[PDB]
């Protein structure tokens, strides 16, 4: 299939990247430094909460270094109107980009949580493997969904722009938007107004920020203390149940891919 | 008769960038695409790629669709400028792109030695020259017997050894039966190894045929220059019996601008009386007719 | 050293009742006898500078109006103004003015006495050294000392295991110490205020006491000083702006860059409605006093709310219900008085700067900056701390103000 | 003298870059943004706003000046410019006059908007107060800026690709600004039988961003030893960059 | 007054020599052209006429002065290749930039930026120019002031054949009035009828210099004769063969003669007189040619 054929060479470039692999292994020993100190203070709700604050800021960074020039890389580098003279679509060269980045993704998470992992098996003596395998493997199968997010919202603000050196201010644009403004807004709005905007419409503005979503998910059930939350104690007001919020993250992706192929058709 | 094309007008933004060029290319002749960098030269080399959709017209390329990919592995499209992955490798792009256009993987190793690349192989494309790029370029173009090769201006920032080494490998590609459109702008060296030229021009294509026929239908003069020569004196009149206006403008720079209808005339003059040293019949060139067809337009 | 049968007292009514009236007397008196004396305004009693001027030893003597000038100052041999002795049980002293370089009321052994009301400026020039004590109480069950006026003395209402009595409605102004407690059991203390102290309560080893009520304007280094006090009562206290400084002689204190509270080694009590006000330290809690109910203050304007120097938790909130914290940058969605999240006041880089000084130059790094997001970020590194749950988002003492 | 004429192209060339343009325009609104929390809600507003000059200043010089040299380099107009009447010297002085009146501007933009949110929301906010503590701000802005400008160009000059010179420039914002007083920090906490806390007062003198707070916030050394030390730290670096630009 | 006098440079690096007794000598007003690989060869030689580099082991005397005064850059152009201005400046600002750098007065900025053609693209960014676009902006830069030596590395990359022919039709303007330039191409087909004399060096040495007609004269190389139809192919096959010439037997009514130019004074007289010479194109060997011998020649 031609949909592997060019996926085949984006796992092979991507893994020359010395900048991904350097912020892939600050990826691993954080998590084993995060994991050590909650073996060391033991707790189990603190050392949750921090490792899906660690994925949400490292895990849309390694999909922002790995996108951004997807396609206006290609186009400014040549060999975009190239590759369209080759018997592809633009609909197989931008989801066999994806599949081939969104493989690097779930290998530079596989790589974290696994040593992850194996600081809390060899670190707590007497831990319970299965309560191990269940928790870290919803850390696996929900932050490369958070990845493959900021996967394709770099598709989108790369078939936009026509210069790679302007991709790159909106990639660091929408990683700082997504992680620590709209958590930042967010509060504002809750402090100025004091609770009192509106009790019903802003948990669900939560919805609004995948990276919200993210720690929707691995919070639900290891809540333990409030502040550990901080403006996640909405989530506790949100009636949706933990399916929808699976649902939710992967309409992140469709919507956002559909658009990233909506504006590449028109390139 | 590889590529078709008849009754084109390209439209777009309503402003009619290209207008009724009725192009029709042989199955083994060499064209060559020469209008500027603007609107005219570069929307008809997208139209044969089939990466564009031609308003008010058919282009069929290779007797089917442009756009088909039972044609489309059977192209080859060398572009202007691709500085192409430079994290990845020489073998590793090249085995890259034959696996995209179908081709078997035995052509890699015996296309990075017929191209002048075998040395920079397994070595990555940052490190590599603007020549070795075009050598790169050029590798993935002949992948897989192709039967229309369309390079875009493949001689730039090349040696001249490998530039009189590449046309010879395009002139191996010619006896072999696949016809090559050369859309370049360095136009003196490519009138040697074209078989027809297409000089198009603020859309309309102005003028198309051989070397001999784009002579024939402009009257242009014969420029004969004899840097050099015995005698001076005699050399201002004895040619101007005819009309052939003795200008120069150096010592010795006497380039006569002939007519060419007297071309009898002046050789029996010559040759019977009187011994020669150095004659020079100097061909209009293709600096000289593209000067007269992009000046008969405007 | 005569007595106050020497004077010239006109009787009023004979139920052995005097009245001394206006003009001065010399020396020091002497009462044996159970005499209900009052006072013209005009009757100014200036003892020579020497001796307990107005000695009491019958019980039930109710010395009323005098005005008392210049005793002595030997603080060894307890030249008073009022000596009361064990033996002269319930002796009432009501609206008197001292002005004398000793002790104001030295009362020991007695029971039910009743000092109300006085007005005593104690020096203008002694070091705080010297100036004797405005009310010492010393082992006294019974007593009712109410709304006096104490002024410069040397540590203003001294209490020495005394073990029933309140202290209702008094002034204290420009002394080294406002009340200060020694083994006081089951003692109360209502409403008073302590004014430009340098240190506002001492409150050393004394149990089962209610302190309610009471104010501290503009007092240095020590607003509330709590030293062993166990099964105590902290409800309504205002502490405002407690400045730095220093007392001094630096003999049972240190000096302070200003605490409203200081809380030594205090296991068991309830700390509920109070107002901190200003300060430097809002409140500090020593490693050795934990566990008691903390709940229902207002810890408003001061520049470090919470001094906690250990790393075990300590949740400051009994019945649900939390402090006011004037920093607490916090929402309330469901429509109750509490807040949503909880309040942590100190960082893990907030306790670096009172276990090392030297941070002090690096407090306005971003790498400082950096350090307090990675804790609201990463709780993992949070070191537990001095968190309530639910606090107050508006002030509960709206009446301490006034 | 044609230390000017190429200082005139490089105040024209950097004020159109949208890259500088964005975090200027962002430093001059969180400049006011913490003047609005800091009157509304002197010394307790300009300390933080030492920590906001601390956390951009060394990224706005970055910014600019990283790709300087081999920015010129690669674009070819460096081997140009060799040929021309110019010493290796005026280019690289005339790059610090035209990059450090860019930052020399943008803190009045961005200070110019503070002190005016200062002294028009405090309303008896005593003005001569005002523009001597801000006067010694603005001045000790530049010099921190001055400092990673010449940094700029140390690095710039060393490397041959424009892409491994930000790989150095966040690499210095990185380590001196807050792995410096990170490692002061572990230095002080997890060391203590073999480090003298009084030898730590002559260790702030490495580096320019703590030189820069502690004439922000006024210590065995005077004022004056913090103003020559933190001209010592341009004047070495770029005596420093131009003994790398005569080595290319 | 010879402008650029290279006597006798060795330029090493460090145990190699990368260009070895380099001995040139450009006139006045010659137009002389550096041609060679991409290598050390060439582009260290390029650099000795500037004052980039210094001679390990001679001089050069760029108009009779010392190459790094700066007496002589205020009178030297230099377009250089593959150059990339500064993208947020115009065109117009970035010729006002290089005038004030080379002391020309900025009354010759609006008149060099119509005399390459950019009246229409100045006061726009560099960054929405092409690449030919460019090399008008590059080449307005290096006629500033009255200078009297260019070195147009590769100049006409990019442009269009009018621009090309412009900028030739420049040089024959600008080397009447005494400015001897120098070219450092690869384009070979084009510059040599422009080229006053060749300068094609291989790796290490210099290996021919001289006019075009003393390159073909020394190095034998055979004239390339083409016609069409004289009299018949089949007829004329025989003739060249007997006199040692090759005569290509081609498709059909197409002579491609091979001759070797030491007889063709008189190999044209039987042509003459036996047929018409009515489409006939003699063509000397090229300078692609040229420069193909003096690489096997040495390499
Ligand atoms: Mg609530």
């Amino acid at each position: 299939n031609q949909v592997w054929n060019i996926a085949r060479k984006e796992l092979s470039d991507g893994l020359r990247n010395r900048w991904l692999l350097a912020i892939s292994l600050l990826f691993a020993v954080l998590a084993v430094g995060i994991a050590w100190l909650g073996a060391a203070a033991s707790s189990i709700p603190a050392t949750i909460a921090s490792l899906a604050s660690l994925a949400t800021f490292l895990m849309p960074l390694i999909a922002l270094l790995l996108a951004y020039d997807a396609i206006v890389g290609e186009d400014e580098g040549g060999t975009l109107m190239l590759l369209l003279t080759y018997p592809l679509g633009r609909g197989q060269i931008l989801l066999g980009k994806f599949v081939g980045h969104g493989l690097i993704l779930a290998l530079a998470v596989l790589i974290g949580f696994g040593c992850a992992a194996l600081a809390i098996a060899l670190l707590v003596e007497g831990v319970e493997l299965g309560m191990l395998f269940w928790a870290f493997g919803r850390f696996m199968i929900s932050s490369t969904l958070l990845g493959w997010v900021f996967l394709a919202f770099a598709y989108v603000l790369s078939g936009k722009v026509n210069e790679k050196s302007s991709a790159a201010g909106l990639a660091l644009g929408v990683w700082f938007l997504f992680v620590l403004v709209f958590d930042l807004v967010l509060l504002a709005l809750l402090v100025l107004s004091e609770g009192k905007f509106n009790p019903e419409l802003l948990p669900w503005l939560l919805l609004l920020n995948p990276t919200d979503i993210y720690r929707l998910i691995n919070l639900s059930g290891f809540e333990g203390s409030g502040s550990a939350m901080g403006v996640l104690s909405l989530g506790a007001d949100l009636p949706v149940p933990a399916a929808v919020l699976w649902l939710c993250l992967l309409a992140w992706i469709g919507v956002s891919l559909l658009l990233a192929y909506a504006i590449f058709r028109r390139r | 008769n590889a590529v078709e094309i008849q009754g084109v007008s390209q439209r777009y933004g309503s402003m009619t960038v290209l207008h009724d060029l009725n192009l029709n290319l042989g199955e083994g002749e060499v064209l060559g695409l020469f209008g500027h960098n603007g609107a005219g030269k570069t929307t008809s080399m997208k139209l044969i790629l089939g990466l564009l959709s031609p308003s008010e017209g058919q282009v069929k390329v290779l007797g089917r669709a442009p756009n088909d990919p039972q044609v489309r592995r059977q192209l080859g499209y060398l572009p202007e400028n691709v500085t192409f992955y430079p994290q990845l490798s020489g073998r590793e792009t090249l085995r890259h792109f034959a696996r995209l256009k179908g081709a078997a993987l035995t052509q890699v190793d015996e296309l990075l030695e017929q191209v002048g690349l075998a040395h920079a192989a397994d070595r990555r494309v940052k490190t590599y020259s603007k020549g070795m790029r075009q050598r790169l370029g050029l590798a993935q173009a002949l992948l897989g017997e192709p039967r229309l090769l369309l390079l875009d201006e493949p001689t730039v920032g090349l040696d001249p050894i490998a530039t009189q080494d590449l046309y010879l490998l395009i002139d191996r590609l010619r006896q072999r039966g696949t016809s090559i459109i050369l859309c370049s702008h360095v136009l003196p060296g490519v009138e040697a190894h074209i078989n027809r030229a297409a000089i198009l021009a603020k859309g309309c294509l102005q003028a198309v045929g051989s070397l001999s026929q784009l002579r024939a239908e402009a009257g242009l003069p014969v420029r004969i220059r004899a840097s050099g020569i015995s005698e001076r004196d005699s050399w201002l009149q004895r040619w101007t019996d005819a009309g052939h206006s003795a200008r120069g403008l150096s010592e010795s720079s006497i380039e006569v601008v002939a007519v060419n209808g007297h071309k009898l005339v002046l050789l029996r003059q010559l040759l019977g009386e009187g011994e020669p040293e150095d004659i020079e019949i100097h061909q209009p060139s293709l600096e000289d007719l593209y000067r007269y067809y992009m000046e008969r337009a405007g | 050293a005569p007595q106050s049968i020497t004077t010239l007292p006109l009787q009023p009514d004979g139920e052995n009742r005097w009245r001394l009236p206006a003009g001065e007397y010399q020396g020091q008196f002497t009462i044996e006898q159970p005499m209900q004396l009052r006072c013209e305004p005009g009757a100014v009693i200036q003892s020579q500078g020497q001796g307990s001027s107005l000695l009491i030893s019958a019980p039930d003597v109710l010395v009323e109006g005098c005005t008392l000038y210049e005793w002595g100052s030997d603080l060894t041999a307890m030249d008073s103004a009022v000596f009361i002795l064990p033996a002269a049980e319930r002796a009432q002293i009501s609206n008197n003015r001292m002005r004398g370089p000793g002790f104001g009321v030295f009362v020991d052994g007695t029971r039910d006495v009743q000092v109300i009301g006085n007005e005593i400026d104690g020096d203008a020039g002694v070091r705080s050294q010297d100036r004797g004590n405005g009310i010492h109480l010393f082992a006294v069950s019974g007593a009712r000392v109410l709304h006096n006026h104490v002024r410069n003395a040397r540590d203003g209402i001294y209490i020495d295991t005394s073990n029933g009595n309140h202290l209702e409605g008094n002034v204290i102004e420009d002394v080294r110490y406002g009340v200060h407690y020694m083994f006081a059991n089951e003692n109360s203390l209502i409403d008073n205020v302590t004014r430009r102290t340098r240190t506002g309560y001492a409150l050393m080893q004394s149990r089962k006491l209610t302190v309610t009520g009471n104010r501290s304007e503009q007092d240095q280094n020590y607003g509330i000083l709590m030293n062993y006090i166990t099964y105590s009562t902290i409800t309504g206290n205002f502490v405002s702006d407690v400045q730095r400084g220093d007392t001094g002689g630096d003999s049972m204190i240190s000096g302070g860059e200003g605490k409203a509270l200081f809380i030594y080694n205090s296991l068991f009590n309830t700390i509920e409605n109070n107002h901190f006000e200003k300060s430097s330290l809002g409140i500090h809690l020593t490693a050795g006093s934990e566990d008691n109910r903390i709940s229902g203050n207002a810890f408003v304007g001061n520049q470090q709310q919470v001094k906690y120097v250990a790393s075990r938790t300590q949740e400051w909130s009994v019945d649900g219900r939390g402090n006011y914290w004037s920093d607490y940058l916090g929402w309330d969605r469901n429509n109750d008085g509490l807040g949503d999240i909880a309040y942590e006041p100190n960082d893990n880089v907030d306790r670096l700067l009172w276990l090392y000084p030297q941070v002090r130059l690096l407090m306005n790094s971003p790498s400082i900056e950096v350090l307090r997001w990675v804790q609201r970020a990463f709780p993992v590194i949070k070191s537990p701390g001095v968190q309530d749950s639910h606090p107050l988002m508006k002030l509960p003492t709206e009446k301490l103000l006034t």
